[PDB]
RNA sequence: GAAAUUGGGCGCAAUAGAUAUAGUACCGCAAGGGAAAGAUGAAAAAUACCAAGCAUAAUAUAGCAAGGACUAACCCCUAUACCUUCUGAUGAAUUAACUAGAAAUAACUUUGCAAGGAGAGCCAAAGCUAAGACCCCCGAAACCAGACGA
RNA sequence: GCCUGGUGAUAGCUGGUUGUCCAAGAUAGAAUCUUAGUUCAACUUUAAAUUUGCCCACAGAACCAAAUCCCCUU
RNA sequence: ACCUCGGAGCAGAACCCAACCUCCGAGCAGUACAUGCUAAGACUUCACCAGUCAAAGCGAACCUCAAUUGAUCCAAUAACUUGACCAACGGAACAAGUUACCCUAGGG
């Protein structure tokens, strides 16, 4: 052996500090721990996409539930709040739903009022006065 | 590296002892197919690509590059303020401690390379003083190289060695390509 | 220089500061890791991965390119053909101008070697120098050259200016002693006699038109007169000027060096010349 | 666990040894001693590789022709087989041709 | 026996770390470890909080009475803390009652007394003074610094800030460290 | 070919290559055309004129022939009355 | 990964922005070899940048130890008694400046 | 594939290096094959922490055994083991150690010198000299020579 | 037969080829005792020199469908 | 049954395009003896090897067909030239059957 490898405890231990919490021999036997540790890191990076996705569906569940408390449905609320130029997002609406339910009730009132003006406006067709909450603020 | 010769050798799978016949048959056993007990996979087998024999690392740079290397070492020692020129290496006494005290007083350095013109005509005092010191080394002017000018912090020439080095190194500039080696006789060389 | 003045301010150059010129050392590529080795550059398992690709030229079974083609003798007698290094007159004027070839002496082949004007190698069967007409206009030198071949226009360009050309012959042995004479006088042998040309070259060196060294010195004024008429210059007589005694000197055939004789042993060490006085040796060396 | 538990004894190196202090002297014996010796006549080693560098097949060929007559019997035999192997390897195997 | 030194050194220090995790030493005070200049670090404690002190007065704010007694127990082989801590706790009690009577006018005074006795409790004040580097500068007898002692040094530091730069800056100090609790 | 001989450890030339081809110093290999002296009775004179020609070689044929000879064959040759001597240096290329 | 590592909630030390802002970094401890190639950028940091740095925030007390080390370190200590030891091994002065300002800015 | 001619260690350090502590033990009728292994200290007239495997400490619905997480180990959600061979069956109980890219023709990059280069030989119509940088491991049936065997 | 040697036999066949990170990168064929392979080409890669490349409009490309070639402008 | 070369379809309109795909054929004959010599520029069977076309010139007069074929080395010959059903037609200078005794390395 001219130069054989001295510093090999530390290469193993670079892998095995990530495996100490597995089960079975994956927690100790480098050959098994490498496949599981690699595979854990791949899951760990593909899970960033799913973290974002699952938060958003969680918010849609909470906005759906809270808006069904006021008779609205979820598409009605989101649509007719966009149409009022209230560009709050799903995270904030879900957090208002839980922590500030009067603000959420008033947002559901603003969205159902806008929804009815959409109905009455698109029923009596022709030149008429627009709805009060139907007006938009032009930016230039 | 040019003088270097590595004596490292290992044994290949042919040179290691025994291992002439198949250990077990090719197919019938459940073991791996093997051809000798001395193949490089076995504990005790030969080495597949180990060091082979004495190897020499010999190469010559052109002599103009060696000569230019000596020049460059001299200008660098002078520019870094490490060249010192004596008129002769004649000490008032032959003790080592005198020479180390002198080198400490003039702020030379930890290690001094003293260079005299010939080995025969080196004064007895500097020979007795530097033959005992580990870091102050006498060398003839022929012995001057670049590894030992960089190894030593200061370098000390005498005036005859300076004329010698100017002669021997300014010769490589303004000389023809050789017809035959310069050890052979020429019109004007020695 | 500002650069040594930079070297003042920097720490001392040591064996711990040194570094190769960037670009000198390409890094070694070796087959370890994800990129440099899994198949390690051999590709998929075939014959080129196993290591056993057939010899150079093998086209896989059809008859190879370098064998479908008829043998023709381009290189038939290549190592017996004679070669002659060219020396142009542009080159020789160049050597005379820079002090490397002294034109106030005879220019033998030793003087072109010692001025390092022409490198000739007797192995690789160079038989010496041939003069070359390149630079004939703008050649202004009175010279005495001994060159083994010479074109007519090069003879004309030398002989116009008051020069003399002759074409000598040298054996490979003799040529080898001529070019580098000093490693011959360390060989200890007596100076040999140069041999006469072979039968192919005797009609060359016995013609006065190409200034042979075995030709008549009675047919030379006719040839000098003929070139002087052909190329339109009035032929100067070499007899008048002061270099004439220099411009007349030839060494006879069977004499390799100029002032020396065959059979002498040059003693380089104590600067003597040992000459033989036995009659059999004198019959052999003065043959 | 192939790692050592106590750290090894320290490696005391004398940089101002006789060999180290005088390394490299007379490498320029040619260029500033009137070319009477080459530097390759300074190197000591096997007689077949003083001032000569070759790959392994050339080292073996040179060793056989320079010193092979007084080599021992099975060393000579091993060396003949190494030239025979290395011949069959350099000349018939590899990637580039 | 593999030749070399670097893997044996790394492994030597990992063994040192597992020795420190298996049997950790009892915690020593900070002034008995390297990189300590007491004076420089009192000045740093001043500039850290964004105010000025008279440095000798703050120095006496960190000097307990237990430390002098065990110190003179060590002599046989300094102004105390108590005046500044008296002034500091008297002042901080009355200023906390000022703030909490101003911003809660309807509270009973039993409630204000229990709030103020929370914001000057041992739990709160000891939690605050272990993160303002008060404990590191306390000259106490025993380590860790016992909570009654450290309460006393914290209100000594308030007393020193009072004599330094008046009641308004200490009011802002007490506002920014005790009321935010 | 032989990359390292057993006697010298040098490269060897393939002597078929020398026997059939002509290396000009600029790097061009000249050859003779295959079948230039076969069945001339059944070839049209245009074709016979084409076969009696000295034809240059390809780029990869040229590099294959360079690898199969050695540096002796790649060398300047100042022959006396060489027929091919005006074809060694390459005149007037613009790459 | 997150299941291997511990986690915590976002916090301050003593409500660090409410009343006033307090620099959470108490001590730095540089240790720099005098002769040694790894602490070159540390040397040029002590000579150029550490005095300016020491003036830009006086609540931080800085100790430059300058012993024969083989790897130079900086040791940041924080008000809540945390200790971050980072190396400044073979770093330029600019890289050390960004590291020290990084340690200053955090808690 | 000529000839004339020319003229001590940038080693190994107990799977390494010798097969070697020994051609011993063992195996074979025989020729012949052929091992393994030791570690205190100045004195024996001074008797820690670390592989796999386990134990301390068995187990709790669900599923390539994780990841996102989470107050919370599990429960929720996402997720067709690795190598190799195919366009898309093979091998591996596990740990430790050992175990596989060797050539500088030409080109390129970097120096030196430059119509010359090279410390003879060799090349040269900007070349030549020097360096750097490219070419694996295991596995048959066989054939031949000489022994040992009824 | 078996052993030792030649012998590291040979194997176009099977299996295997060990740090990191980035970049560019896939489908015409012709010969061959050749179709389990090689050689040339095509494609691919780097470096270098230069000047056009790609897309395309009129006009144009034979007698006995979809389109393509060619091609200035852009 | 086939193995090389050519024509047509496949593949309708530049080029190219397979098959143990569909149909025809070829392995010559005839005439001329300037079927002399040279030489710009091109095409090209997807490489190479082979193939094709050719103005001007010198010298003279005043080729048809589609395929109609064979490298190198070697022979024969003073020379010019000539030499294979080398048809397995890019051709090894000359080598058959069989093994349920087969054997090994592999593939399905
Ligand atoms: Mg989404
Ligand atoms: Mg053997
Ligand atoms: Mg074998
Ligand atoms: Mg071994
Ligand atoms: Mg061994
Ligand atoms: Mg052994
Ligand atoms: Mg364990
Ligand atoms: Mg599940
Ligand atoms: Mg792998
Ligand atoms: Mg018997
Ligand atoms: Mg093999
Ligand atoms: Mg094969
Ligand atoms: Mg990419
Ligand atoms: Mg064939
Ligand atoms: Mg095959
Ligand atoms: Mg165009
Ligand atoms: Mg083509
Ligand atoms: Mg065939
Ligand atoms: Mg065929």
């Amino acid at each position: 052996l001219r130069n054989r490898v001295t510093d090999r405890y530390f290469r193993i231990q670079e892998v095995l500090k990530h495996a100490r919490h597995f089960r079975g021999r994956k927690n100790r036997c480098y050959r098994l721990a490498v496949r599981t540790v690699i595979r854990a890191f791949v899951k760990c990076t593909k899970a960033r996409y799913l973290k974002k996705k699952n938060m958003r569906t969680l918010w849609i569940n909470r906005i759906t539930a809270a808006s069904q408390e006021h008779g609205l449905k979820y598409p009605a609320l989101i649509g007719n709040l966009v149409k009022c130029q209230v560009e709050l997002n799903r995270k904030v609406l879900a957090d208002l739903a839980i922590y500030e339910p009067k603000t959420f009730k008033s947002l559901a009132a603003l969205a159902s009022r806008r929804r009815h003006e959409g109905f009455a406006a698109a029923l009596g067709d022709g030149k008429e006065p627009e709805g009060i909450f139907s007006r938009v603020v032009q930016y230039h | 590296n040019f003088k270097r010769i590595s004596y490292a050798k290992t044994k290949t799978r042919a040179e290691v002892r025994g291992g002439g016949r198949k250990p077990w048959p090719q197919k019938g056993t459940g073991r791996a197919r093997h051809g000798s007990i001395r193949s490089p996979l076995w504990r005790g087998g030969g080495v597949a690509h180990g060091p082979r024999g004495p190897t020499s690392y010999y190469y010559m740079l052109p002599m103009k590059v060696r000569a230019l290397g000596l020049k460059v070492a001299l200008t660098v020692k002078l520019a870094q303020d490490d060249l010192h020129i004596m008129d002769s290496l004649e000490l008032p006494t032959g003790d080592p401690q005198y020479l180390t005290e002198l080198a400490h007083y003039r702020r030379w350095g930890d290690s001094v390379l003293l260079v005299d013109l010939t080995h025969e005509e080196m004064p007895q005092s500097i020979v007795e003083a530097t033959s005992r010191l580990k870091t102050f080394n006498l060398i003839p002017a022929v012995g001057l190289n670049v590894h030992s000018m960089l190894k030593h912090q200061t370098l000390v020439l005498t005036l005859p060695t300076v004329a010698f080095l100017e002669d021997k190194l300014l010769w490589q500039d303004s000389r023809y390509r050789p017809l035959y080696p310069f050890s052979l006789p020429y019109s004007d060389f020695p | 220089a500002r650069a040594l003045d930079l070297l003042r301010g920097l720490p001392r150059v040591s064996l711990a500061n040194l570094k190769p010129n960037p670009g000198s050392k390409k890094p070694e590529r070796r087959p370890r890791g994800r990129r440099r080795g899994r198949k390690c550059g051999r590709g998929h398992k075939g014959e080129r991965q196993r290591g056993t690709r057939p010899r150079l030229g093998f086209e896989g079974g059809q008859t190879p390119f370098y064998i479908r083609i008829p043998k023709y003798g381009f290189n038939e007698g290549h190592s017996f053909r004679r070669q002659y290094k060219p020396l142009s007159l542009n080159r020789l004027q160049y050597l005379i101008d820079l002090g490397r070839v002294d034109p106030s002496q005879p220019i033998d082949l030793t003087q072109l070697v010692n001025g390092r004007g022409v490198t000739i190698q007797p192995l690789k069967r160079d038989y010496g120098v041939q003069l070359v007409e390149e630079g004939a206009d703008t050649f202004t030198a009175k010279v005495n050259i001994e060159v083994q071949l010479a074109s007519e226009l090069a003879i004309a360009a030398i002989e116009k200016n008051g020069g003399v050309v002759t074409t000598a012959f040298y054996d490979p042995r003799s040529l080898d002693i001529v070019c580098k004479p000093v490693p011959f006088f360390l060989r200890g042998q007596p100076i040999p006699k140069r041999m006469l040309p072979p039968e192919e070259l005797v009609p060359y060196y016995t013609d006065a038109k190409n200034r042979g060294y075995l030709a008549d010195p009675a047919k030379f004024p006719e040839a000098r007169l003929e070139l002087a008429r052909k190329y339109g210059y009035i032929l100067p007589d070499i007899t008048k000027d002061e270099l004439f005694k220099m411009l007349c000197t030839r060494k006879d055939p069977r004499q390799i060096f100029f002032g020396l004789a065959p059979g002498w042993v040059v003693n380089m060490a104590d600067k003597k010349i040992l000459k033989p006085t036995d009659e059999n040796l004198l019959k052999y060396y003065t043959s | 666990i192939g790692i050592r538990l106590t750290l090894p004894p320290p490696k005391v190196v004398d940089r101002w040894n006789e060999k180290r202090a005088m390394f490299g002297v007379y490498d320029n014996i040619g260029i500033l001693g009137n070319f009477e010796k080459h530097p390759k006549e300074l190197i000591r080693g096997p007689i077949w590789l003083r001032g000569w560098k070759g790959n392994e097949l050339q080292r073996c060929i040179r060793k056989r022709k320079m010193v092979g007559s007084r080599m021992f019997a099975d060393d000579l035999h091993n060396l003949n087989k190494r030239i025979r192997y290395l011949y069959k390897h350099f000349n018939r195997h590899g990637k580039f041709r | 026996v593999k030749k070399g030194f670097r893997a044996a050194f790394r492994f030597q220090k990992e063994l040192e770390r597992q020795r420190l995790l298996r049997c950790p030493p009892p915690p020593v005070r900070r002034s008995e470890k390297p990189n300590w200049d007491y004076h420089a670090e009192i000045q740093a404690f001043g500039h850290r909080l964004q105010e000025n002190f008279s440095l000798d007065l703050l120095k006496t704010a960190f000097v307990n009475s237990c430390y002098i007694k065990s110190e003179e127990a060590k002599r046989q082989q300094l102004k105390s803390n108590q005046e500044l801590s008296e002034q500091g706790t008297s002042f901080s009690q009355t200023c906390l009652t000022q703030f909490l009577e101003d911003e809660y006018p309807d509270m009973p005074t039993e409630g204000i007394k229990n709030l103020v006795d929370f914001l000057t409790g041992e739990e709160v004040v000891c939690h605050v003074a272990r993160n303002l580097a008060v404990e590191q500068l306390t000259l106490s007898e025993e380590f860790p610094v016992p909570p009654a002692v450290l309460q006393q040094t914290f209100f000594a530091v308030i007393g020193a800030l009072l004599q330094s730069s008046g009641p308004e800056r200490t009011a802002l100090f007490i506002r920014d460290f005790l009321i935010t609790q | 070919l032989t990359y390292f001989s057993a006697r010298k450890g040098k490269r060897k030339t393939v002597k078929a290559v020398i026997d059939r081809f002509l290396r000009l110093h600029c790097g061009l290999w000249v050859r003779r055309k295959a079948g230039y002296k076969k069945k001339l009775w059944k070839k049209t004179p245009a074709r016979k004129k084409r076969l009696r020609e000295f034809v240059f070689c390809n780029k990869t044929q040229s590099k294959l022939l360079d690898k199969m000879t050695t540096s002796f064959w790649k060398r300047r040759n100042w022959y006396v009355d060489d027929p091919y001597q005006k074809y060694h240096d390459r005149t007037n290329l613009k790459v | 990964t997150a299941r291997g590592t511990p986690s915590r909630f976002l916090a301050s030390v003593l409500h660090n922005g409410l009343g006033r802002y307090v620099q959470q970094l108490q001590r730095l401890s540089f240790s720099v070899s005098r002769d040694g190639a790894s602490s070159r950028g540390a040397r040029e940091f002590v000579e150029r940048e550490v005095i300016d740095f020491a003036r830009r925030n006086p609540g931080v007390v800085i100790y430059v130890n300058s012993r024969p080390c083989c790897v130079p370190r900086v040791v940041a200590e924080y008000l809540n008694g945390a200790v971050r030891e980072e190396s400044i091994h073979c770093k330029s002065v600019e890289e050390i400046s960004t590291l020290v300002q990084k340690l200053a800015d955090q808690s």
